[PDB]
DNA sequence: CAAAGTGAAAAATCTAAAGCATCACCT
DNA sequence: AGGTGATGCTTTAGATTTTTCAC
């Protein structure tokens, strides 16, 4: 009985699309508060995270708590059958060896029923560091995930630097090196557009380049996101999903050397 | 000039001193006596007229022992041909410019082989050049090879004589092989040997009937080096502890006790009746003294062999290192000099090397060439062994265990070389005239080389120049060529896994094929009898009989074709395929005519009773390159200059720059210039040719291979005939008979043995350049003809069998249990009173001549009369080993293609007949890998149902990867460390590859950074490495961590380790944690898909183990075949209108 | 002195690059019915069938039965030289040495000819089974070859039923099971999206899932799609494409063979 | 030093990207009226020459003409990061050791700043031969390179055949042959589509396609091409935009194997 | 100035050739 | 909300090159 109605269609695809290369095997801990997900990623480096509850779902039906496992590629490859305008619901049982997957379409004569038989899984479950965030870039993700791709191009991994003058995305390469710098929109009268900045303290910090990449996959389910982060503390690349739920990836910051020779 | 002539003198002078400290004395009294020889030398004598006068020296001993020596010397010469008409000028001219060099000048005709009008009673007249001195004649080659070169070169671009001159020859083969042959001299044999003064030269005949022969001198001693851990062993490091050695059965030794702990006293190694040998103890208190007791001792001993293995790269620079330690003169000691290739040559000994013979010519196992191994192979038995990284605390602990070591491995190396090297050194020395050494260490190829010298000069042919490789070779519309080959060796295996022949499997015949075997039974055995045996039916007594049981027991085979039976696993071996196809067809190199110089033949009759229609393809492997951009590229790059190879020279240009730089430059230019341009630089395609050979030649390799196989059966069964006279000799017991009947038994031993390692070697002479006949075509023709042989024998054994292996001279096979397979014909022949007859060769035997008579089989029965009588020849004769227990055949990773070559067999005991291909017999490389394929091919054998093997061998992989699996944390590193060691050799220094990427570079520039350039300076360093898996979004070949990094303290060792890993995070460094599986688990997953899991998935079996997964190819069609929803043709369901056929429009 | 030319260009180009991954040499015959197709696969399973109207072409003059057996990977390499709303015509002789193709675009500016050889091949011809089939759906083009393309990866083999309540398609493979049902369509005056069904007896069966897969690449050459089926009867799938003719595909199905009891 | 900024940010960039692949290395010999790009091409054959002058830009300033240069493969992925109308901006100093790439976005928040190093290289000046051409032909951009693409996957071998109507393409492959048409256009109104011959004499020249398929890479540029050749004298390819400059594409023409006679 | 290699494995890495998911007009 | 093609983002099969074995 473990039941969830929904309108959307293109957006949960999406985002199990949004880890394809990150995460092949995950937890689903389905409760009457909602649905939930924190793990290693493959490489062990890093956090994601995806939170989905009850309030946003149309019905949700659900009495005890199970924490189900799926091939993420498996799934994925079923859950590019309907259409992005599909509505969609999801449902599971006391015995729940397989997951009970509906596609009805919206003219309501094109219904498909999906199962896929399914695997455990043991992966120990940490509590997040939840503390104050001394910067957050909310600026547009897809113009983040461009520059990042592009430096990727020719840097291989990645300086973020946010201080008073503004936000650095310093990138260092073999072939030549580059710096992406920002501040503040004052002429912008929409707010999506717009890049808004709480500002604590001056910050230099190394991370990883590719796993940003990988987060950055997944733009199109939110029109902007927050890059919130502190001083040596993994990254918080946040995309808000819609009324349904949130999701964070946290990436591991390099340890460079910071003493001398 | 004059320094040189005494320098030479001098170094005459102190090798003849030499040579007189050990024997072999001066014979200058008149006399004959009898000789027998066992080596070969060149040096210089002084002549009767105050020349510098080179020689060679023969070294003869009796049955007494009599060590002498005969000096020979002969005027060195080459011959050259010029063109017609210019030959009396050119001998004129030579003579007037080589004076004081050349002896005479002689017109010695000598008969072309690759000439128009091919012996049509046409001799080539060439002149002979005789020298003085080996010394003047490289100095006149190298005179003399330039203005050759480039007359050849206007040749092909098309005054005075020196152009006139177009060929020099002999020359990459030196004085001592056209000597060897001037003479007829024939080494270690009985010789009688007359002197009559110096005014005389010294004459030698051949004795021919003295078949018996002595011993000499052997010595094998046997060495043992401490060796510090983490360091070459070399001599200037560390000290000797002792020696031991043979002579002729009697051994001895000498021990150096400085280190040596306690006095040692007589050894005995008996482990088999007729193996004894008596030992001897001498103990030194220095090392020093030990050096001294040794030379010493072989100074009392007069030696002509000393033979240990590997010699020449751990042994001779070893002892003249010590001996330069203690300042000890070896040169004057022994004369042990390093060769101008890294030997070490004796003039008065002989110093042989078993993994010359072993790894190359025994045709055993690769990898198993070690001593221990080859004694576990021929002896049987394997001797005891020792860890030479901890040696030198075993030697100090305890000196009996090195001691008792090495006499047992000092006796094993004489029985090894006793009862096989000298029998291949008198095989080799039957008609071959060479000195053993260059006989084990050259090859094979060259051995055929010199048999074609050898009958050549019999023949009186001329010896064809070697060629040279040319590059740009353009085809029929001019396009470049990138390498050429053959179609190559059509190598297949139908199906794979295992087959037992007790383990019963299935078999799915054809009556129809039975009926065709029962019309010509009769046929078959009579075509068995009277051409294997050359033995008349009506001989025969039982003929009757057995035709009875023939029929009963095919017709019990033929009434019900699908069975589940017990297979019997039969070989369709044919050895010595190839010249036997030769001799059948008469396949010459120069007899290789196209048909347009086939009409240049005077037998170009209607009646084509001489050309052979054969048929061959080419393959093309060529650059896609026209003649048009060719000819832009070549004028783009005559146009302007080049940077010079010369450093600091002037500007290097087209038309004075040598030959392979710009075939690079071509190469490079046209290379890139297409990969931009045309998408692809080498284009595949399999042309077919067609080209006639013709038949009446000289024919020389044809009959002397032909003489040489009649030689090799009569030799056999006087090998089995003596045996038999020896055994019966064993009953009777007489001391005299029984020795001549073993010396006349390891004669024939040695003969066949030496004729069986020779036709292994006739095929490979032609795909090596730089040989007297080089082909493109021959051994084509020969593998064509093979291949349509094995073809048909694939739809023959196809209809009555299952083909197992297509290996190019041998077919692996299996048949069914009431197979017709070896019947025994009692005749009333006193002779032969039973013939033994197997009929599945002589089935194949009749197939074969059916389609394969030869009717144009044309001898010159009277050449005088130039009389070529046309007959039909058969000979085409195939065996089967003894039916073998067990056969292994694995298969490839990939779709539809398995493993070529690659297979291994057992005998009925289950013994180790036949495994090679593996890795396991690859040097070098991963260990583990062939320390399970060890463990499986011992698990093998065991079962008698096919689940329960699959089981044992799935259990024995289940242990040796839950060794793995379970991280080795109960068990010792050490082991360890030597399976994962993977070792990359440095071919070039690390700043030469540069820019390449590879582990091994990786591994050099660790090194560089750990222990600067001194590590990495030069090449030849064995790296050894390990990969890494901490390192993230890091190329595979990048942080191939070494292990020389273990040499380092800790702090240093992990400072270095957390900047190779770029994570200064990590705190415990146990090399278990900087270990990468998935190098590891990929290597084994590849091996055991390969060896395993593949060919048991093609045999039915759900899994070899639920711990390994599959390519998923293989996985959908099992899956399929697993239900009952099959595929369904058109034809039952939908109804059929005809067959229709589209014309041209 | 053969001529045929059709002013649709494009549903030429459709349907002969719609015929490519089961066929390398095709059948194509010239009579007085038009220009027919019968084709069928090299691994001896199915077959296709195209014919077109004599008064489809603008003008077909057919001056002799001429069949003619091509290779078909170089004949739609030459094809899709074409624009897409180009006109064609086509060309062949009663004695010559290769076919030929006019390509004329409407801008009487762009046009090209070709010249493809002809080759000889003997072929089998089979006959083709007229009989009452049980169920004949009237299925919309796009969402019949969306479920072929969607249920492409949940197996490798699908069962197919026709019902009172409608058709319906259920495949699985080793990772689960998905079926699509589709209801009956009143409410809808498009007949091309509507659905609409047949049916004399009881129809479960199936077929190759596969070989329907590379087969629906020839979507939008009809804007709906009927079927005709019974059981061991062949699967009679067939786009009409107007009144210039139809496309028709004939396959094995799957029987199941009896066991022991 | 050197300095220069422009707003157009596609222009360069599709510059970039046409020249990219073609020649790896080029020599950037600025002066006072601008750089001139001829590169010495790799293929030895088909020459190219750029010239770009001064007018164009917003400013221009520099202190010594530098020959230098530097790879093309270097700046393409540098560029890479540039957009459309994103302000392109350069720095540069007297020596030759690291350039400034700057971009600057039209709504004024996006900035960045690149570095490269260069590299020293020593190529000999070649000519640029000026002449008259007995043929030229106005180009409209898109349909050529859809002809260069439709004999590409065809034939090897393009032939030419300007004549006083238009120009004819023809080839010779292994699957057959065809030819395309051309004419004048008079009755269109937009130029940018109308195509346009000037002629002399009818020039006949053999040519590979995919060579040219490099070349048209630069359809981006403008909407019409124009194609200038002459007898016995390798073609001219000529791109124009805006009033920037003119790029020269010299390619050799392969002459027919005479070997056969 | 010297030197008996070349097909076959096998992988590393470098590619291009497609397969397929979003967009430049238009009621 | 679909119809023509661009335009890019994975994916997969060759291509190429270097040691290193067997024949
Ligand atoms: S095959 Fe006959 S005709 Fe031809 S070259 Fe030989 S002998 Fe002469």
């Amino acid at each position: 009985m473990f039941e969830a109605r929904l309108v959307q269609g293109s957006i949960l695809k999406k985002v199990l699309e949004a880890l394809k290369d990150l995460i092949n095997e995950a937890c689903w801990d389905i409760s009457s508060s909602g649905v939930n997900l924190q793990s290693m990623d493959s490489s062990h480096v890093s956090l994601v995270q995806l939170t989905l509850r009850s309030e946003g779902f149309d019905t949700y039906r659900c009495d005890r708590n199970l924490a189900m496992g799926v091939n993420l590629t498996s799934m994925s490859k079923i859950l590019k059958c309907a259409g992005n305008e599909d509505i969609i619901t999801l449902r599971a049982e006391d015995n729940a060896d397989t997951l009970a997957l509906v596609f009805e379409a919206p003219n309501q004569e094109k219904v498909s029923d999906y199962e896929m038989k399914l695997m455990d899984l043991d992966v120990e479950q940490l509590g997040i560091p939840e503390q104050e965030y001394s910067c957050v870039v909310k600026m547009p993700s897809g113009e983040f995930a461009r520059i990042c791709r592009d430096l990727s191009h020719i840097g291989d991994a990645v300086v973020i630097s946010c201080a008073k003058d503004g936000v650095k995305f310093s990138a260092s390469g073999e072939l030549g090196n580059g710096n992406i710098k920002l501040s503040q929109t004052s002429n912008v009268d929409k707010e999506e557009e717009a890049v808004t900045i709480e500002m604590n303290e001056p910050v230099q910090l190394t991370f990883a380049l590719r796993y940003l990449n990988f987060f950055t996959k997944a733009t199109p389910l939110s029109s902007t996101v927050t890059l919130s982060m502190s001083a040596d503390v993994p990254l918080v690349v946040e995309y808000k999903i819609a009324d349904m739920g949130h999701l964070k990836y946290y990436l591991a910051p390099k340890i460079e050397d910071e003493e001398g020779s | 000039s004059s320094v040189s002539a005494l320098k030479r003198l001098e170094r005459s002078q102190w090798t003849d001193k030499m040579d007189l400290r050990f024997g072999f004395e001066r014979l200058k009294e008149p006399g004959e006596k009898t000789g027998w020889l066992i080596n070969m030398h060149p040096t210089e004598i002084l002549d009767e007229d105050k020349r510098l006068g080179s020689a060679v020296d023969y070294y003869f001993i009796q049955d007494d022992g009599s060590r002498f020596k005969v000096a020979l010397p002969y005027k060195p010469y080459f011959y050259i041909a010029t063109r017609k008409g210019c030959e009396r000028e050119v001998s004129s001219f030579l003579s007037k410019k080589f004076q004081g060099k050349i002896a005479k000048v002689e017109t010695v005709p000598k008969e072309d082989l690759d000439l128009p009008n091919h012996l049509v009673g046409l001799k080539r007249n060439y002149i002979r050049l005789s020298f003085h001195t080996v010394e003047d004649l490289v100095k006149v080659r190298k005179e003399i090879s330039p203005a050759v070169k480039k007359n050849r070169e206007q040749d092909h671009a098309s005054a005075d004589q020196l152009d006139n001159i177009v060929d020099m020859r002999e020359y990459d083969v030196p004085y001592h092989i056209r000597l060897s042959i001037d003479l007829k001299i024939h080494v270690a044999h009985w010789y009688n040997v007359r002197y009559r003064g110096n005014a005389f030269p010294v004459e030698i005949t051949r004795r021919d009937d003295l078949v018996e022969r002595p011993d000499p001198v052997v010595l094998a001693f046997a060495i043992a080096t401490t060796k510090l851990p983490l360091k070459f062993p070399d001599a200037e490091t560390d000290q000797i502890m002792m020696i031991s050695y043979m002579i002729d059965g009697q051994g001895y030794l000498i021990t150096n006790r400085e280190i040596v702990s306690e006095d040692i006293e007589d050894f005995e190694f008996t482990p088999k009746p007729e193996y004894e040998g008596p030992f001897c103890v001498f103990n030194e208190p220095d090392e020093a003294h030990l050096i001294q007791r040794w030379f010493e001792h072989v100074q009392e001993t007069k030696p002509t062999i000393m033979v240990t293995y590997n010699g020449d790269f751990f042994d001779w620079p070893f002892v003249e290192a010590r001996a330069a330690v203690h300042g000890l003169s070896m040169q004057q000691e022994i004369g042990f000099q390093k060769d101008s290739q890294g030997e070490y040559k004796a003039p008065q000994c002989i110093h042989m090397d078993c993994l010359r013979w072993v790894k190359r010519d025994s045709y055993l196992p690769v990898g198993s060439h070690n001593l221990k191994a080859a004694a576990k192979a021929k002896l049987g038995y394997d001797p005891v062994e020792l860890d030479p990284e901890d040696m030198c605390r075993m030697a100090t602990e305890q000196p009996q265990t090195l001691a008792t070591y090495s006499v047992s491995d000092a006796v094993a190396t004489y029985y090894l070389y006793m009862k096989y090297v000298h029998p291949f050194i008198f095989a080799l020395c039957t008609i071959i005239p060479m000195e053993p050494d260059e006989v084990l260490r050259k090859g094979s190829g060259t051995l055929c080389e010199a048999l074609l010298m050898v009958q050549a000069f019999h023949a009186n042919i001329i010896f064809p120049n070697k060629q040279e490789q040319e590059f740009n070779k353009l085809t029929d519309d001019g396009h470049v060529l990138d390498s050429e080959t053959y179609v190559g060796g059509h190598v297949e295996a139908l199906e794979s896994g295992v087959f037992r022949s007790d383990i019963p499997c299935r078999f799915r015949m054809n009556p129809a094929a039975f009926d065709f075997l029962l019309q010509r039974v009769e046929k078959t055995l009579r075509h068995a009898l009277e051409e294997e045996e050359k033995v008349p039916v009506e001989q025969v007594t039982n003929f009757e009989e057995v035709c009875d049981e023939i029929k009963s027991k095919l017709a019990s085979l033929k009434d019900v074709p699908s069975r589940i039976e017990c297979p019997l696993i039969y070989h369709l071996d044919v050895g010595a395929m190839y010249p036997n196809i030769i001799l059948t067809n008469r396949l010459q190199p120069s007899a290789m005519v196209d048909e347009a110089t086939c009409a240049a033949c005077d037998f170009n009759k209607p009646g084509a009773n001489c050309q052979r229609k054969m048929a061959w393809q080419w393959r093309g492997e060529f650059m896609p390159a026209s003649r048009s951009e060719y000819h832009r590229i070549q004028h783009q790059l005559e146009s302007e200059k080049f940077p010079p190879l010369f450093p600091e020279g002037p500007a290097r240009a087209f038309h004075e720059l040598s030959r392979e730089e710009q075939a690079k430059y071509e190469k490079r230019r046209l290379a890139d210039y297409c990969r931009k341009a045309y998408k692809k630089i080498h284009i595949t395609k399999v042309e077919e040719r067609l080209t006639t050979i013709c038949q009446r030649e000289n024919s020389f390799y044809v009959d002397t291979v032909r003489a040489f196989r009649d030689r090799r059966y009569e030799f056999k069964g006087l090998h089995k005939v003596w045996k038999k006279k020896l055994s019966a000799a064993v009953e009777v017991g007489d001391a005299a008979e029984v020795k001549r009947c073993k010396n006349m038994e390891v004669l024939y031993d040695s003969l066949q043995l030496a004729h069986k390692c020779i036709l292994n070697s006739f095929y490979g002479y032609v795909m090596r350049k730089g040989a007297r006949w080089y082909s493109m075509e021959m051994a084509g023709i020969v593998c064509f003809t093979g291949a349509n042989i094995i073809t048909q024998a694939r739809e023959l054994i196809e209809q009555i069998g299952r083909p197992l292996e297509l290996d190019t001279d041998g077919i692996w096979c299996v048949l069914p249990n009431s197979f017709p397979e070896n019947f025994v014909f009692k005749t009333t022949n006193v002779k032969k009173p039973k013939v033994t007859i197997s009929y599945p060769g002589a089935m194949l035997n009749i197939m074969v001549k059916e389609g394969f008579t030869n009717d144009q089989y044309q001898e010159l029965a009277e050449p005088s009369s130039l009389t070529y009588v046309t007959r039909s020849e058969n000979s085409i004769f195939f065996e089967v080993d003894g039916p073998y227990l067990a056969m292994i055949l694995p298969a490839s990773k990939e779709e539809g293609k398995k493993l070529k070559k690659r297979y291994a067999v057992f005998n009925e005991d289950g013994s180790l007949a036949e495994l090679k291909g593996f890795e396991v017999k690859r040097r070098g490389e991963l260990q583990l890998i062939k320390i399970f394929q060890s463990s499986v091919f011992e698990a093998f054998l065991k079962g008698s149902t096919l689940e329960e093997v699959y089981g044992s061998v799935a259990k024995v992989a289940d242990y040796w990867l839950d060794v793995l699996y379970s991280k080795a944390a109960n068990m010792p590193d050490s082991e360890l460390f030597e399976l994962i060691s993977e070792n990359r050799s440095m071919s070039r220094k690390l700043e030469d590859y540069g820019e390449q990427k590879s582990t091994s570079i990786s591994t050099a520039k660790r090194l560089a950074e750990f222990l600067g350039d001194q590590m990495v300076k030069d090449a030849g360093l064995s790296c050894r490495y390990i990969i890494s898996r901490k390192p993230e979004g890091s190329p595979v070949t990048e942080r191939a961590i070494p292990l020389a990094i273990f040499q380092a303290e800790p702090t240093v060792r992990k400072h270095f380790l957390r900047k190779w890993l770029k994570s200064s995070s990590l705190q415990d460094f146990d090399i278990r944690a900087i270990l990468d599986w998935d190098y590891y688990i990929e290597r084994l997953g590849s091996a055991i898909q390969k060896i395993i899991t593949i060919p048991a998935a093609l045999q039915q079996v759900k899994n070899p183990v639920p711990r390994v997964k599959h390519p998923d190819w293989l996985h959908k069609k099992l899956l399929e075949k697993n239900d009952v929803y099959k595929q369904k043709k058109i034809s039952e369901l939908f109804t059929l209108e005809g067959r229709r056929q589209v014309t041209m429009a």
